[PDB]
This record gives structure tokens, sequence and C-alpha cells, in this order.
């Protein structure tokens, strides 16, 4: 194989540190209009479940 | 932190456990078989006939 790339795990292990990925139940996006993403997460980041 | 939407991806790499080959293909290690029934050594007339 010609085509190659150097691996390199950036990014520290954090919660939004994370990137998203998006899906949707009622189809394919298509067209970004104007939809004001939001992601809320737990107060409590002591306990770990 | 507007969380705008990007754009579609361009490929896929995809990470899983490859199996171990270099034990088999080699030769196949049957069971191996059973001798067929071989008279037994040593088999003499023992019966005379009377008188």
């Amino acid at each position: 194989v010609l085509p190659s790339a150097r691996w390199q795990y950036c990014g520290a292990p954090d919660g939004s540190q994370r990137a998203v990925l998006v899906q949707f139940s009622n189809g394919k996006l298509q067209s970004p209009g104007n939809m004001r993403f939001t992601l809320y997460e737990n107060k409590d980041s002591t306990n770990p479940r | 932190g507007g969380l705008t939407c990007a754009s579609a991806p361009q490929g896929t790499l995809r990470i899983l456990e490859g199996p171990q080959q270099s034990l088999s293909g080699s030769p196949l290690q049957p069971i191996p078989a059973s001798p067929p029934p071989q008279i037994p050594p040593g088999l003499r007339p023992r019966f005379c006939a009377f008188g």
C-alpha cells in the first residue's frame, strides 16, 4: 500500500475534549440550518458512574 | 463552544485484531488408523482326533 499516515494520539483524556458525532432518527441532514447544538453534562464529576 | 456542523468525512479506518495463521496451513494431523486384525503368532493344532 502506497498511502499511509503517522499516528499521533493527541488530546488529553477528558469528557468534552472528546469530539462528538451526531446521528438523527428521522433522516440525514443534507443542510445544517441554524441548528443550535448544545451539550450538557452532569454536575457531579467525582463518582465514576 | 458553538458546536457547528463540520464537513463530511473522507473515509473510514477500522481497527480489529487479526488471527495468527503460522500454525494452521500446516500438513494435517489426522487420528492414526487402527490396525487391521492380524493372526496371532504361535497358533498350533491343539485338538488331535481321538484314536
